């Protein structure tokens, strides 16, 4: 009749196990101090269908709305849609197709992947892996490129920056988004956190303009805490991205927080040639190209402008349905008195 | 300067009922309990005829009207 | 009687609404007389 | 869970339940009324709401 | 009285304001009328708005199709099917299926509602019977003949149809006709062309050359227009042989100048 | 590990030919990368392309 | 009853805190200025008084505020509802540090 | 004569209407049911079988599934006559009934009123062939906005990326808004105008939200054409200096850019950026990876002026014969808007002459007046 006991336990555990917090544990056997959505506080001398030890103050557990007995616990929850934003459909690009930039990719790939895969070398050397990384995209050229290309490893998760400033005017909160984000990263396997447009946060922290400022400073300080506090934070990899290089928080700055601040320079002639080649790889280019001389014509054509120009050249040829490069209608796609 | 002793020292030296209040511990919870609890403490003070109602610094409340708002 | 500005501007049911009602009632007085008084002229209402 | 507020007579106490309402209830005998005091927490029962067990 | 109201409808079928207000009068009749006049009104409503499922008329027809009187309900349900004839409007179909659900225990009503969905889906909304024609200018004699036969038959739905004879719907089928804009050019060549289609605007009187197109929806040649929308073709691509574009048309390939 | 330089660098960029090219010779123009870049472009663009159906056909 | 740790960004403050926490071996409460909450009202002071009550019950204890800059702010007047709430939270801290909440066996750290 | 006949017959109509009202009597007062009948007993019964609440489902834990629901009362429920388990989605609007709380009907996502009415589903009343003086610009816009949509297999065969992002700029008033309206009317895709002012709110948090919901709405829709106007208002130079308090607009602009092109595909959304001062525009936004085919509207030439003139002359009551090329010649350096205002002035001059014909003389007088002012 043990089975019959199990089935009747199941049936009396109908289904709508109203979920409740596990706010506190005690003993006298152990007990529970659960709290419910409907603000209430139930002491349970008998906790219920749980080991009464895996519980820990702060947890979500199903409960019988009437019996108030802790039923099957549920995995922790993450709010502010941190979980929803923390998704990624394995960005399709597989190669590191960027262009001339080589040292930047070198250091970033090393400091990120090598700890992940070949941590054997690090442990043998007795070295904790490289510290949190920053990646200056002053113009943005190649910034998201490197991020997305890095989104081609074996398997991991990437926490994008998306509205950490989602704070209520009425004081708001110290980036509960940040709290939940770091919690999720901590709980999941080796994870990475791409702080996009980090400039949106971060500052000298002393300017006293007005409200909203101070909210941004609490969020910043929450970031600082999340990686500099009484926490090893071993299983995390922060990669920051910013363009307002100069104006940023001196503490957020580096040295346990954002080290190895890779820099994105203006592509040289070779780099411009390489990027235009990369974007033209799939282009139906005729067997006649002056790629290098087009790179020379670039004349400070750093950013995605190369991609935009290849697209505009495609449309230009498509005026007439061709597959060849005029090489000068290409400059006019690029874009009196004396002369 | 030493306001808080003068407070505590009279709270001891006195031979009368005394009630201490915090500057702003009466603003919390669902809407509308602040007025209720302030009138409650004043009712208790009335009940204790020789009552002395000391409140810690006030600045966090009553500093300004802050004009009409919503 | 604070200067009519900031929020509400007639969309608020507060002292601004009371000011609007007062102005509507005023205009008309025949022989009654009204003496407003204040410490500072800085704050004033154009409508009033 | 709710904290007692006053030792009303002997078998009567005013307890403000955390959910918000304030009640007056009597306590099971085996509770050493001396123990509980203004501010002490207690676990009232569902139906009758008699003080069953004081808590720290 | 039923035939009298049907004749009021059979006199008012053209002028848009007159038809709208004939519907208003028929609503007056149904509300302050005998049960006979009540059964009669929905048929006249269908006559006025054939294949023209406007929201107000649909509301009224559903209103007086959920009526207690079975004959009133029959007339109203079939009238609503007719006003939805060959339109496939989502709102109309949803209302229709809800009414079918409600009349779950009524066999004849369920039959009629099934025919109502069939009407809403005529040729999957490709064939639309219409007395009027040619921008509300031409009178369809055969169409009016068939429609009047059907509606006279439905004047007494209980005996005429719920019984031996139910093929006046086939008479209506014969009366059917499409609404379509194949631009089959010279030698029936299916020359395609971009056409801007929009609800008519009653060009008379307005300023300049009124934009008969409301909500320009350039949709090539194989379009179906609608109960009351017309086309303007394009800037100067071709020269249509008719300015009332409808059905089989020819487009002279002689633009004055590109 | 591309033939020029016989490079084995961990940074080695691993291309659609699965080959950690020389840092300076990672490009298809340089190493005759035998991949159908253009065909993949056509397929992907066809998949992702939005087409306006004019929203007139209906059941 | 309290100590302060003037420090630029990384002088050794948090690691110092770790070392003292592992050394003393009594109760430790490492708390951060990211304790601000809002439910159409303020409860930061309530959380603060919960902290202080916990400590007083666990008399032997080291509370450690860190990043006191944020909540510490300043007594700005007529700033905004946010400024008033933050200064109220600060004021709870002041009242429960000094005042009738006088302690005997707890120790406070700031950085 | 005719006027008096009107007045009489409209008097008859007003009398008839008041007579109907007084005779029969239909009114509402407070709430009403003017439409006869409306009996809804079955509606009540099914309402009882329904009248459900809704919340936001969170997670389906197990593979009988465990849906998690949050509102003023948390819950963990599942199962329903509804199928397509959670419609292969979690963060929807569940729409679950009471009474054991296991029966559901999916619902669309809640969106703030701002974006709800910014959807602007109306179709502006403009069409091509009503545009003169910017034939090249309209050609570019037509290409970019239509070729990817109209018979676009030819646009994919070449293995060329589909351009996405166009910024219209030029002097104040050149037919940019007119061309935007024309494209909106002609297009058949989820069109969404945007007003910059509606993105500026009380302190941080508002603009970024509304932008994100707008973007996810566009993504949910099959294919979107978004039509930002007032870009000069929304988004500017990133420099702070004294904007340390005004950084809210810059923040919102930053989120806008990230959604335009960040660490995620942006989708089949084509952006139109209306402006007339294309210099203060922020470099990050102006990056051609987000505004591919910037278009410049210039003052019309003589032929464009003439074409706009005849377009505006489309209206009736105009002269039988006018000589539009000379009209354009007399008005050089004139915007198409100024051509429109010249036609308006000619009409007003005809009225102020009590003339029902707009003569070339009227056009000349209007041109003289506008030139002098
Ligand atoms: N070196 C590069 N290789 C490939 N694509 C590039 C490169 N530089 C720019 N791009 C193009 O730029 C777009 C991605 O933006 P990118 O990563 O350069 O950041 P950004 O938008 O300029 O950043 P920021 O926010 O700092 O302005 C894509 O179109 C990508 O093709
Ligand atoms: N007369 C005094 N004798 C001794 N200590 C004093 C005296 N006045 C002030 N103090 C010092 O300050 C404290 C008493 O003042 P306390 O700081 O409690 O209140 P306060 O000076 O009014 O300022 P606050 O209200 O901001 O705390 C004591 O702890 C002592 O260190
Ligand atoms: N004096 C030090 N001796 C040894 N390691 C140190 C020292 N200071 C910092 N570190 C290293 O830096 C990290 C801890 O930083 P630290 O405790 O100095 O931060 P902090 O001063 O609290 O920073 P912040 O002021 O920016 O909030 C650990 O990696 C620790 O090894
Ligand atoms: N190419 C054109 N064809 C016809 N009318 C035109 C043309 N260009 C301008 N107009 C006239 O000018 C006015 C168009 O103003 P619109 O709002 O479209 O301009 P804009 O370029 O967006 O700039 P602005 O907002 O500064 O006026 C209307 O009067 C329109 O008739
Ligand atoms: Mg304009």
């Amino acid at each position: 009749k043990i089975k019959e006991n199990s089935e009747k336990i199941k049936v009396n555990k109908t289904l709508p196990y109203l979920v409740s917090n596990v706010i506190e544990l005690l003993d006298v056997g152990k007990c529970a101090v659960i709290k419910t959505s409907t603000r209430q506080t139930y002491f349970l001398p008998v906790i219920g269908l749980v080991d009464a030890e895996k519980l820990k103050p702060g947890d979500l557990v199903g409960v019988n709305k009437d019996s108030y007995l802790i039923l099957e616990t549920l995995p922790t929850e993450y709010d502010s849609r941190v979980k929803a934003m923390e998704v990624d459909e394995r960005p399709t690009e597989q190669y590191s197709d960027i262009g001339g930039l080589d040292k930047q990719i070198q250091e970033l790939v090393e400091a990120i992947v090598l700890p992940m895969n070949h941590k054997e070398k690090f442990e043998n050397l007795g070295i904790q892996p490289p510290k949190g990384v920053l990646m200056y995209g002053p113009p943005g050229t190649g910034k998201t490129l490197l991020a997305r290309a890095c989104a081609a490893q074996t398997k991991a998760t990437f926490l994008k920056l998306a509205g950490p400033q989602l704070v209520q005017m009425f004081i708001g909160d110290g980036a509960k988004l940040v709290r939940d984000a770091f919690a999720l990263a901590k709980e999941k396997a080796p994870s990475i956190i791409f702080i996009d447009e980090l400039d949106a946060i971060g500052t000298k922290r002393f300017d006293s303009e007005k409200a909203g400022d101070r909210e941004v400073q609490r969020t910043m300080l929450e970031l600082l805490n999340q990686l500099d506090g009484f926490q090893p934070n071993t299983q995390v990899k922060v990669i920051a991205a910013t363009n307002r290089v100069d104006i940023l928080d001196p503490a957020l700055l580096r040295s346990g927080r954002l080290d190895r601040k890779i820099e994105f320079p203006m592509p040289n002639e070779e780099a411009r040639a390489r990027i235009m080649q990369i974007h033209s790889r799939k282009m139906n280019v005729s067997p006649d190209v002056n790629y290098e001389e087009l790179a020379r014509c670039t004349d400070d054509f750093n950013g995605a402008q190369c991609k935009a120009v290849c697209v505009e050249a495609g449309m230009i040829a498509l005026r007439r349905g061709a597959t060849e490069l005029t090489h000068e209608d290409y400059m006019e796609g690029i874009l009196q008195y004396y002369a | 300067c030493g306001k808080t002793m003068l407070a505590k020292a009279v709270a001891h030296h006195t031979t009368a009922a005394f009630i201490r209040v915090v500057g702003s511990e009466f603003v919390q919870k669902y809407l509308g309990e602040g007025p209720r609890m302030v009138r409650d403490v004043f009712r208790l003070a009335k009940e204790n005829a020789p009552a002395i109602i000391f409140i810690d610094e006030i600045d966090a409340i009553a500093t300004k009207r802050f004009d009409a708002q919503t | 009687g604070s200067s009519r500005l900031e929020g509400g501007s007639g969309g608020d049911s507060e002292v601004q609404r009371t000011m609007l009602e007062l102005l509507n009632q005023l205009d008309a007085t025949k022989n009654i007389k009204v003496i407003m008084a204040t410490n500072r002229i800085d704050i004033l209402d154009s409508a009033l | 869970v709710g904290e007692v507020l006053k030792q009303l007579t002997e078998e009567k106490f005013i307890v403000k339940a955390t959910n918000g309402p304030r009640y007056v209830v009597g306590c099971r005998r085996q509770l050493d009324k001396s123990k509980l005091k203004p501010g002490t927490r207690v676990a009232l029962d569902m139906t009758t709401l008699t003080i069953m067990r004081y808590l720290p | 009285q039923g035939v009298a109201v049907l004749g009021i409808a059979l006199i008012a079928m053209g002028e848009e304001i007159g038809a709208e207000m004939a519907l208003r009068t028929f609503g007056h009749l149904l509300r302050y009328g005998e049960p006979t006049l009540r059964r009669a009104v929905p048929l006249a409503l269908a006559l006025i708005s054939v294949s023209n499922p406007r929201l107000n008329i649909l509301d009224t027809l559903s209103k007086f199709s959920h009526d207690a009187d079975p004959e009133v309900s029959y007339n109203s349900i079939f009238a609503m099917g007719m006003v939805g004839s060959g339109t496939n409007n989502a709102r109309l179909a949803a209302m229709l299926r809800q009414l079918a659900q409600y009349h779950a225990k009524d066999p004849n009503n369920l039959f009629m509602v099934r025919l109502a969905q069939g009407l809403t889906h005529l040729g999957k909304g490709t064939l639309t019977l219409c007395p009027y024609h040619s921008d509300r200018q031409l009178m369809s004699q055969v169409a009016v003949a068939g429609l009047l036969t059907v509606l006279v038959s439905f004047l007494d739905v209980r005996n005429i149809i719920l019984g031996k004879s139910h093929y006046v719907l086939y008479g209506l089928v014969a009366a059917m006709q499409p609404r379509m804009l194949v631009t089959f050019d010279e030698e029936l060549r299916p020359l395609p062309v971009s056409v801007r289609v929009g609800q008519a605007v009653d060009v008379v009187g307005q300023a300049g050359k009124p934009k008969t197109i409301t909500g320009f929806q350039t949709h090539t040649t194989p379009v179906l227009l609608a109960h009351g929308e017309r086309a303007e073709l394009a800037t100067e691509e071709f020269l249509p042989v008719t300015p009332i574009l409808e059905g089989f048309v020819i487009l002279r390939k002689n633009p004055n100048y590109d | 590990c591309f033939m020029c330089r016989k490079k084995v660098g961990l940074t080695g960029f691993d291309c659609r030919c699965g080959n950690l090219f020389c840092g300076l010779h990672r490009y298809s123009d340089k190493h005759n990368c035998p991949y159908d870049y253009k065909a993949e472009a056509a397929a992907k663009i066809r998949k992702e392309n939005p087409v306006v159906v004019a929203e007139k056909i209906q059941r | 009853k309290g100590c302060l740790l003037y420090g630029p960004p990384g002088t050794g403050k948090t690691l110092l805190a770790r070392a003292v926490a592992s050394q003393l071996d009594c109760n430790f409460l490492k708390v951060v200025s990211s304790s601000i909450v809002d439910k159409y009202i303020g409860e930061s002071a309530r959380l603060i008084r919960e902290m202080f009550n916990y400590a007083r019950d666990h008399q032997p204890c080291i509370i450690f505020m860190d990043e006191i800059d944020a909540i510490g702010g300043r007594r700005f007047s007529e700033g905004t509802s946010a400024d008033r709430e933050i200064q109220r939270t600060l004021m709870e801290l002041l009242n429960q540090m000094d005042g009738f909440d006088t302690l005997h066996r707890v120790k406070m750290i700031m950085a | 004569t005719y006027s008096r006949q009107i007045k009489q017959v409209e008097d008859d109509i007003q009398q008839l209407l008041k007579k109907i009202n007084e005779l029969t009597g239909i009114k509402e007062s407070d709430t009403g049911l003017a439409p006869p009948a409306l009996w809804d007993l079955a509606a009540d019964k099914q309402t009882l079988q329904s009248e459900q609440p809704l919340q936001v489902a969170r997670c389906t834990k197990i593979i009988k599934y465990i849906i998690n629901v949050k509102q003023f009362a948390k819950f963990v429920v599942d199962l329903s006559d509804q199928v397509a388990p959670t419609d292969i989605e979690e963060g929807m609007r569940v729409g679950v009934d009471r009474n054991k709380y296991q029966i559901h009907i999916p619902l669309p996502p809640k969106i703030d009123p701002t974006v709800t009415m910014m959807q602007v589903e109306e179709k502006p009343d403009v069409t091509y062939s009503d545009v003169g003086g910017c034939k090249e610009q309209i050609e570019k816009l037509r290409e970019v906005v239509e070729t990817p949509l109209l018979h676009p297999e030819r646009f994919v065969n070449l293995g060329i990326e589909p351009p996405k992002g166009v910024l219209l700029f030029g002097p104040p008033g050149t037919g940019k808004t007119l061309c935007a309206r024309a494209v909106a009317n002609r297009t058949d895709a989820c069109f969404i105008r945007v007003i910059g002012s509606e993105l500026v709110q009380k302190y941080v948090g508002e603009g970024a939200r509304m932008v994100r919901e707008l973007f996810e709405m566009a993504r949910t829709k099959k294919a979107c054409l978004i039509f930002f106007d007032e870009i000069d208002a929304i988004g500017g130079a990133r420099f702070d200096d004294g904007a340390g308090g005004d950084n809210e607009v810059q923040r919102t602009m930053l989120e806008l850019i990230n959604q335009l092109d960040g660490f995620d595909p942006r989708g089949n959304i084509k952006v139109l950026m209306a402006t007339n001062r294309p210099d203060t525009l922020d470099p990050a936004l102006m990056r051609p990876g987000r505004l591919d085919r910037k278009i410049e509207f210039s003052l019309p030439d003589l032929e464009g002026r003439t074409h706009i003139f005849k377009i505006h002359a489309r209206s009736m009551s105009v002269e039988r014969d006018i000589r539009f090329e000379l009209l354009a010649r007399l008005c050089p350096n004139s915007t198409g808007a100024e051509i429109r205002s010249v036609c308006t002035e000619a009409g007003m001059f005809a009225i102020r002459a009590r003339r029902k014909i707009a003569t070339e003389k009227d056009f000349l007088e209007a041109v003289n007046k506008v030139i002098k002012s």
